[PDB]
C-alpha cells in the first residue's frame, strides 16, 4: 500500500499524448 | 523550410553552445546560422551571449585564431544592431573599445558600423560622438585613425564637441610648430610620440589629408555655432596653423618619407577653403560630402535589395 | 527558380481541405542516394534522357 | 577524532601493471601508464577507455597531461620521451632524454619546462619552445633519482626522490641542490609538496616502510608515518582535503589525517602491488594505480560546509577555519549578475571537528558544525559552543528551538531547547533523517514523515529521497531523487481533521495527507522554497525555479554552484562555488 | 563488356618491379610447382587478369593442377580467380571448361571446413551465370542447416542474391528465409534473414517484426538498425503504417548503441511531424553532438539539423 511512484514507459506515453495533442 | 525556421528560432540559444568549440569554421557557420534565426524574441539574449563571448576574447589571449573569432563576433554584432536598431545603443560602446586593437581588421569593421549608425540613428550620434574621443588616444592603427578622424569632422555637432576635437587633435600633433619641437628636442634643449606625431614622422601623411579635410569641416561648423568674430578667427586660424606646420614638417628633412605631391594639394586646397570661407564651400563639406555618403549607403542597400530579389525572382 | 508561374490548369491546393498531418512524400532518399553513388543516377537537369 | 570520508568508486580499469597515473585537469579522464609499454586514457564519468597510445615494448614508467597544448608526455624504459597529440593521436616529438630509464616527468605549471628524473642519477630540465632543448642538467644525487615534483608555492623549486636515502632540494637555475634532507635508512621512491600555504611541509616514502613528514625551511623531519607492511611506493598531501595518501606494494592505500597524522582508512581493492597516485586540485577525485589496474576514488562530498542566515550573514568552513562574510558590509556597490561578490571575510576561529555541514539554524542565532561523527551547536555571533554530541546526522526542525539527531541506522533522538525531549527507532530503520515542518525519516523501503511533537507517523511515501525541502508556509514540499524531484501539497487541515476522527488512517499513515501536484525529470543539487517558487539548481549547471508545473531558468551557471539563500530586500539570490566565491542573480 | 564496364570487386595497383611473368613461366610453376610456388604464381594470375591481361591459356592449366588442391589459401584465391576470370564467349555463351568447376563449387559447398563452405557462399552472391547456379541449388539450400552459424549466415546471403538475380531458381525463397528466421537463434543470421526480407518480402518481414515488436530494444544493435530501415521503407510505401511504428521508434531513442538512436531519430522525423516527435529527435541528435567526441559525428549529426531547420 506504498506509494508508488514511477511507472515505466510514462516518458514514452508522455511523448505519444503530446503528438496526438499535436494532431497526430 | 520557413515552417521550420520558427522552431529553431526558439533553439537559437542552445545552437550558441557550439560556440565553445576552439574551431573557427565551426564558430562562423554557428554565427551565421544564429544571425539567420535573430528574431525580435532571442535578439536580446542573443547579444548578451556575444557581448559575454567578445569579452572572453580579451581575456583569453592564447588561441592563434581568438583575433579571427573576435572579428567574427563583431559582425555578427554589427548585423544583429542593424537589424534590430534598439539593440544598437547596447552594443556601440563595447564595439568602440575594440578600435584601440591591435587588430587592424576587427577595428575595421567596428570603425565601418560606427560610421553606417551614426548615419542612420541619429539619437545615437552623441553617444557615438563621445565614446569616439575617449577612445581616440588609444587608437594604433593609421587607417583607424583617419576613420576615427572622419567621424569626428563629420558628426560634431555641439560647440563643446568640436572643442573636444580641437584638443585631442593638438595633443596627438605635440608641440606646435612641429619643426621647431623637433629641432628643439634634437638639440637637447618609443619616445612616447603623439600616435599622430609619431605618424606624420614615420611618413604617412595620408593622415595629414584626412585630417585638413576633418578641420575644415569642423571649423566651418564653428563659425556658424559662434557669434563671436574673434572666436571664430582664432578657431580658423588655429586650425590653419596645424595645417601649415604639418606642411612644413612634410616638407622638411625629418619625416622618413616626404610628403606626397597629392597631400600637398590637398591640404593646401583646405587651407585655401579656410582662408575665403566661402557659402558654396560650407556645404560642399558640411551637407554634401554627408549626403554622398547617405546616397553611398542606400545604394549598397538596394544592390544587395536587388541581388536577393533577383535570387527570388 | 522555386516560382513556378501557375498554370491555368494546374491543382487549387485547397488548405482547409488539406490534412494537417500530410507529410509530402520524399523520394526514398537511401535508393536515391545508392543510385548517385554506383553512378547510375541520370543527372535531372541536364541530359536530357530523350536527347 | 576520525575524518569520516564518504569513499566511493568512481572508475575501476582492469589493465596490466600501472606504473603512472595522470588526472586531466578540464576533461574527465584518467592517464595511465602500463607496463606494456602502452598509455591509456580513461573517462572517468562513462567508465570507458577514450584513447590508447602504443608507445614501446618496453614499460612506461611516466605520462603526463600537459593540456595547455593538447599533449600526452611519456617517459619509457626505452630512454625516449615521446610527445603526443591526444586529440589526432599523432606523435608530435620524441628524442633521447636520458642514458637509462626514466622515472619520472613533472611538468611546469605556467613555463614550457619538462623535468625529467632517470636512473642514470641525472635530473634533466627540457624546455619545448627551444625545440626541446636541454636547459639544465641537475647533478648529485648517488643513485636512481625516482620521483620528482615542482613545489605548488614556488615553481622555480622542485624536490626529488632517490634510491641513495636523500631528498635534495633543487632551484631552476642553480647545478647545486638548496638542501638535502637524509633520514631514510632506505631509498626513497616517491616525494610530495603540501599545496597549503599555512605549512611549509614536504612529504617522502621510502623502502624502509615509513612515510615521513619534513619541513623544508627548517630542513627537519616533523613526522613519521609508521605502518606499511612493505616499500612505501606513493605518498601524497590531498590539495582540498586535510589528508595524506600513502600507496605501499602491500597492496594496500592508507588514508592518513594531516594534522593529526593518525590513520583514518585503510584501502585495499585486491589489485595487489599499490604504484603510484594522482589527485587534482578543486577535485576530490584521487586516481590509484597498481599491479592489475587503476582506480578512481572520490572522497568525501564535493559541496562546500557554508550556509547563510536570513539575515545575509555567510558562514562557511575553510578546512578547519570558520570565516564569515556579511552581504549588508558591501554597501552600494553595483552588483552584477553572475559576478564575483567582493566580501569582507573575517576569521571566528578553527572548529573542532573537521566541518562535513554548517547549518544555521532558521532563526540564525546557532550554528550547527557536523563532522568526524560529532556536531557542535555554536552561537553565530562569536561561535561560543552551545550544545555538542556524537551523531551520525542532524536536523534542525522549522521550530529553530527544536532539532533531531540520527545517533544510529535505528535510534532518532529529538531536541528541544538544546535538551533530549524524546527518543524513537522508526519501524523500518533511520537510513537518513530530513528537518523541517515534518520530521522526514528514509529507511530501506522509502521514506516516513513524522510528527515532531508526537513521533506519529503522518504518511509513508515509497520514494528514496536525497534532499527534502519544505515551503515556509508548510503548504508545499520537494522531495528530490537522485533522477527526478516532485512537489506534493500538504494538507494539514486533512491530517488535522483525520488526527480527530480516525478516518482515514492506515498503516502508512494519512492516505489525504499529501497531494502530488507535479512530476520533474530533473536533478536537484541545492534547492530553496520562495513562497510558493521552488528555486533549485540542477545537475547541468542551471539555475531554475519551479512554479505551478512550470520551469523557468534564472541563469545558465559555468560551474556548479550551492543554493545560499534568497534576500528579498535586495530581490538577490546568493549562491557558492567550491572555491567561496559567492555569486548573486537578480 | 570491356573489363571497364564489368562488375569489379577487387582493385590491385602492385608495381610490377619484377619482369612480367611469361605465361610458359606461370604455366610451369602451376603445373610443376610445390604448394607454395603454386601460391604465388596463381596470385600473379590474379593481379595480371585485374591490370587487363586476358590469360585464356591458363584456365584449364588451373583447372586441372590447382583446383583439385585442398591447401586453404589456394581455395580462397581460387574464388578470387573465379571472380574475375571471363566465364563466357563473347557471344555470351558459358564456356565448356566452366562445367568441370560447377562441380568444384558442389564439392567446396559439401567440404568439411565450414570456412570453405561459407567462403564459397560469399563467392556464389557475386555469380552471374544462371546455368552455373542451377546445379548447386540443392548444396546451397542444405547450407541453411549446418550447424555453424558461419555457414548459415552466408547461405542466408547466397539465397538472396539467386532469388533477386534469378528468381526462377528459388521462387520459395522468401518463404524459406522466413521459417528460417523464425528457428534461427544467431544474432548475425536473424540480420541477413530479415535484410533478405526486406528487400524480398516485405510483408513477411513486418510479420516477423509484428510477432517481437514489444522486444525491439532487447536485441542487439545490428538487428535493431535493420528493424529501422525495414520501418522507414514501409512507412515511406505506406504512410498509414506510420501509426504503428512511432512507438517502437521512440523506444530505440533510449538505446544505448549511438547508431540505433541516429538512425532512430532519422526515422522519426520521417514518421511524424508533429512537433513533440521533432522535439525528441532534434534533442537526441543534440545529445548526440554533446556526448559523442568525435569531430565526424558532430559535424554530419549538425548537418542533421540543418536538414530539419530548412522545413
Amino acid at each position: 500500500k506504498a506509494l508508488k511512484l514511477g511507472a515505466k514507459g510514462k516518458e514514452v506515453d508522455n511523448f505519444v499524448d503530446k503528438l496526438k495533442s499535436e494532431g497526430e | 523550410h520557413p515552417a521550420h525556421e520558427r522552431v529553431l528560432q526558439d533553439l537559437v540559444m542552445d545552437i550558441l553552445r557550439v560556440l565553445s568549440t576552439p574551431d573557427l569554421e565551426v564558430r562562423k557557420k554557428t554565427l551565421q546560422l544564429a544571425l539567420d534565426l535573430v528574431s525580435s524574441r532571442n535578439v536580446e539574449e542573443l547579444v548578451i551571449v556575444l557581448k559575454k563571448e567578445v569579452i572572453k576574447t580579451n581575456n583569453v589571449s592564447e588561441h592563434e585564431d581568438t583575433d579571427k573569432y573576435r572579428q567574427l563576433l563583431v559582425r555578427t554584432l554589427h548585423s544583429c544592431s542593424v537589424r534590430f536598431p534598439d539593440m544598437a545603443a547596447n552594443v556601440i560602446p563595447v564595439l568602440m573599445e575594440f578600435l584601440s586593437d591591435s587588430n587592424e581588421a576587427a577595428a575595421a569593421d567596428v570603425l565601418e558600423f560606427v560610421r553606417e549608425a551614426i548615419q542612420r540613428f541619429d539619437n545615437l550620434r552623441m553617444l557615438i560622438v563621445e565614446k569616439m574621443l575617449e577612445v581616440f588616444h588609444a587608437i594604433k592603427s593609421v587607417k583607424i585613425y583617419r576613420g576615427a578622424l572622419w567621424i569626428l569632422g563629420e558628426y560634431c555637432s555641439t560647440k563643446e564637441d568640436i572643442q573636444s576635437v580641437m584638443t585631442e587633435v593638438r595633443r596627438s600633433l605635440g608641440e606646435i610648430p612641429i619643426v621647431e619641437s623637433e629641432i628643439k628636442k634634437e638639440a637637447g634643449e618609443e619616445e612616447d610620440r603623439p600616435p599622430l606625431r609619431g605618424f606624420l614622422l614615420d611618413g604617412d601623411f595620408f593622415v595629414a589629408a584626412s585630417l585638413a579635410t576633418t578641420l575644415t569641416k569642423i571649423a566651418l561648423r564653428y563659425v556658424a555655432l559662434v557669434q563671436e568674430k574673434k572666436k571664430q578667427n582664432s578657431f580658423v586660424a588655429e586650425a590653419m596653423l596645424l595645417m601649415a606646420t604639418i606642411l612644413h614638417l612634410g616638407k622638411s628633412s625629418l619625416p622618413k618619407k616626404p610628403i606626397t605631391d597629392d597631400d600637398v594639394d590637398r591640404i593646401s586646397l583646405c587651407l585655401k577653403v579656410l582662408s575665403e570661407c566661402s557659402p558654396l564651400m560650407n556645404d560642399i563639406f558640411n551637407k554634401e560630402c554627408r549626403q554622398s555618403l547617405s546616397q553611398m549607403l542606400s545604394a549598397k542597400l538596394e544592390e544587395e535589395k536587388l541581388s536577393q530579389k533577383k535570387e527570388s525572382e | 527558380k522555386r516560382n513556378v508561374t501557375v498554370q491555368p490548369d494546374d491543382p487549387i491546393s485547397f488548405m482547409q481541405l488539406t490534412a494537417k498531418n500530410e507529410m509530402n512524400c520524399k523520394e526514398d532518399q537511401f535508393q536515391l542516394s545508392l543510385l548517385a553513388a554506383m553512378g547510375n543516377t541520370q543527372r535531372k537537369e541536364a541530359a536530357d534522357p530523350l536527347a | 577524532m576520525p575524518l569520516r570520508l564518504d569513499i566511493k568508486r568512481k572508475l575501476t580499469a582492469r589493465s596490466d601493471r600501472v606504473k603512472s597515473v595522470d588526472l586531466h585537469p578540464t576533461e574527465p579522464w584518467m592517464l595511465a601508464s602500463l607496463y606494456n609499454g602502452s598509455v591509456c586514457v580513461w573517462n572517468h564519468e562513462t567508465q570507458t577507455l577514450v584513447k590508447t597510445f602504443e608507445v614501446c615494448d618496453l614499460p612506461v614508467r611516466a605520462a603526463k597531461f600537459v593540456a595547455r597544448k593538447n599533449w600526452v608526455v611519456t617517459g619509457a624504459d626505452d630512454m625516449q620521451i615521446r610527445v603526443f597529440n591526444y586529440n589526432t593521436l599523432e606523435r608530435v616529438h620524441m628524442f633521447e632524454a636520458h642514458s637509462d630509464y626514466i622515472r619520472c616527468i613533472a611538468v611546469h605549471p605556467t613555463q614550457p619546462f619538462i623535468l625529467t628524473s632517470s636512473d642514470d642519477m641525472l635530473i634533466k630540465l627540457w624546455d619545448w619552445d627551444k625545440k626541446w632543448s636541454c636547459s639544465q642538467v641537475f647533478e648529485g644525487h648517488t643513485h636512481y633519482v625516482m620521483q620528482i615534483v615542482i613545489n605548488p608555492k614556488d615553481n622555480n623549486q622542485f624536490a626529488s626522490a632517490s634510491l641513495d636515502r636523500t631528498i635534495k632540494v633543487w632551484q631552476l637555475g642553480s647545478s647545486s641542490p638548496n638542501f638535502t634532507l637524509e633520514g631514510h635508512e632506505k631509498g626513497v621512491n616517491c616525494i610530495d609538496y603540501y599545496s597549503g600555504g599555512d605549512k611549509p611541509y614536504l612529504i617522502s616514502g621510502a623502502d624502509d616502510r615509513l612515510v615521513k613528514i619534513w619541513d623544508y625551511q627548517n630542513k627537519t623531519c616533523v613526522q613519521t608515518l609508521e605502518g606499511h607492511a612493505q616499500n612505501v611506493s606513493c605518498a601524497s598531501f590531498h590539495p582540498e582535503l586535510p589528508i595524506i595518501i600513502t600507496g605501499s606494494e602491500d597492496g594496500t592505500v592508507r588514508i592518513w589525517h594531516s594534522s593529526t597524522y593518525r590513520l583514518e582508512s585503510t584501502l585495499n581493492y585486491g589489485m595487489e602491488r599499490v604504484w603510484c597516485v594522482a589527485s587534482l586540485r578543486g577535485s576530490n577525485n584521487v586516481a590509484l594505480g597498481y599491479d592489475e589496474g587503476s582506480i578512481i576514488v572520490k572522497l568525501g562530498r564535493e559541496e562546500p560546509a557554508m550556509s547563510m542566515d536570513a539575515n545575509g550573514k555567510i558562514i562557511w568552513a575553510k578546512h578547519s577555519e570558520v570565516q564569515q562574510a556579511n552581504l549588508k558590509a558591501m554597501g552600494d556597490t553595483e552588483i552584477k549578475d553572475g559576478e564575483r561578490l567582493p566580501l569582507a571575510v573575517k576569521d571566528m576561529g578553527s572548529c573542532e571537528i573537521y566541518p562535513q555541514t554548517i547549518q544555521h539554524n532558521p532563526n540564525g542565532r546557532f550554528v550547527v558544525v557536523c563532522g568526524d561523527g560529532e556536531y557542535i551547536i555554536y552561537t553565530a555571533m562569536a561561535l561560543r559552543n552551545k550544545s555538542f554530541g556524537s551523531a551520525q546526522e542532524f536536523a534542525w526542525a522549522h521550530d529553530s528551538s527544536e532539532y533531531a539527531i540520527r545517533e544510529s541506522n535505528s535510534i532518532v533522538k529529538i531536541f528541544k531547547n538544546f535538551k533530549e525531549k524524546k527518543s524513537f527507532k522508526p519501524d523500518f530503520g533511520a537510513e537518513s533523517i530530513y528537518g523541517g515542518f515534518l520530521l522526514g525519516v528514509r529507511s530501506v523501503n522509502g521514506l516516513a514523515f513524522y510528527d515532531w511533537e508526537n513521533t506519529e507517523l503522518i504518511r509513508r511515501i515509497e520514494i528514496q529521497p536525497k534532499h527534502i525541502f519544505w515551503s515556509d508556509s508548510g503548504e508545499l514540499v520537494c522531495i528530490a531523487t537522485e533522477e527526478s524531484f516532485f512537489i506534493l501539497k500538504y494538507l494539514s487541515e486533512k491530517v488535522l481533521a483525520a488526527q480527530e476522527t480516525h478516518e482515514g488512517v492506515t498503516e502508512d499513515g494519512i492516505e489525504d495527507a499529501f497531494e502530488v501536484l507535479g512530476e520533474i525529470q530533473e536533478i536537484v543539487k541545492t534547492g530553496l522554497w520562495v513562497g510558493d517558487c521552488f528555486i533549485y539548481t540542477s545537475s547541468v549547471n542551471r539555475l531554475n525555479y519551479y512554479v505551478g508545473g512550470e520551469i523557468v531558468t534564472i541563469a545558465h551557471l559555468d560551474r556548479t554552484m550551492y543554493l545560499l539563500g534568497y534576500i528579498p530586500k535586495d530581490n538577490r539570490l546568493y549562491l557558492g562555488d567550491k572555491e567561496l566565491n559567492i555569486v548573486s542573480y537578480s | 563488356m570491356t573489363a571497364a564496364e564489368n562488375v569489379c570487386y577487387t582493385l590491385i595497383n602492385v608495381p610490377m618491379d619484377s619482369e612480367p611473368p611469361s605465361e610458359i613461366s606461370l604455366k610451369n610453376d602451376l603445373e610443376k610447382g610445390d604448394v607454395k610456388s603454386k601460391t604465388e604464381a596463381l596470385k600473379k594470375v590474379i593481379i595480371m587478369i585485374l591490370n587487363g591481361e586476358k590469360l585464356p591459356g591458363l584456365l584449364m592449366t588451373i583447372i586441372r593442377f590447382v583446383l583439385p588442391l585442398q591447401d586453404h589459401t589456394i581455395k580462397k584465391l581460387l574464388l578470387v580467380f573465379w571472380e574475375i576470370v571471363p566465364k563466357t564467349t563473347p557471344d555470351g555463351r558459358l564456356l565448356h571448361e566452366m562445367i568441370l568447376v560447377c562441380d568444384a563449387y558442389r564439392k567446396d559447398l559439401q567440404h568439411p571446413n565450414e570456412f570453405i563452405r561459407g567462403s564459397t557462399l560469399r563467392f556464389l552472391c557475386k555469380l552471374k551465370e544462371a546455368e552455373l547456379l542451377e546445379p548447386l541449388m540443392p548444396a546451397i539450400r542444405a547450407c541453411l542447416e549446418h550447424r555453424h552459424s558461419y555457414v548459415r549466415r552466408n547461405a542466408v546471403l547466397a539465397i538472396y542474391t539467386i532469388y533477386r538475380n534469378f528468381e526462377h531458381l528459388i521462387p520459395d525463397a522468401p518463404e524459406l528465409i522466413h521459417d528460417f528466421l523464425v528457428n534461427e537463434k544467431d544474432a548475425s543470421c536473424k540480420r541477413n534473414a530479415f535484410m533478405m526480407l526486406i528487400h524480398a518480402d516485405q510483408d513477411r518481414a513486418l510479420d516477423y517484426l509484428s510477432t517481437c515488436i514489444d522486444q525491439v530494444q532487447t536485441f542487439g544493435d545490428i538487428l535493431q538498425l535493420v528493424i529501422v530501415e525495414l520501418i522507414y521503407k514501409v512507412c515511406h510505401a505506406n504512410p498509414s503504417e506510420r501509426a504503428r511504428f512511432i512507438r517502437c521508434i521512440y523506444n530505440l531513442l533510449q538505446s544505448s548503441s549511438p547508431a540505433v538512436k541516429y538512425e532512430a531519430a532519422g526515422t522519426l522525423v520521417t514518421l511524424s511531424s508533429a512537433p513533440t516527435a521533432i522535439k525528441a529527435a532534434a534533442q537526441c541528435y543534440i545529445d548526440l553532438i554533446i556526448k559523442e567526441s568525435d569531430n565526424n559525428v558532430k559535424l554530419i549529426v549538425l548537418d542533421r539539423l540543418v536538414e530539419l531547420k530548412e522545413h
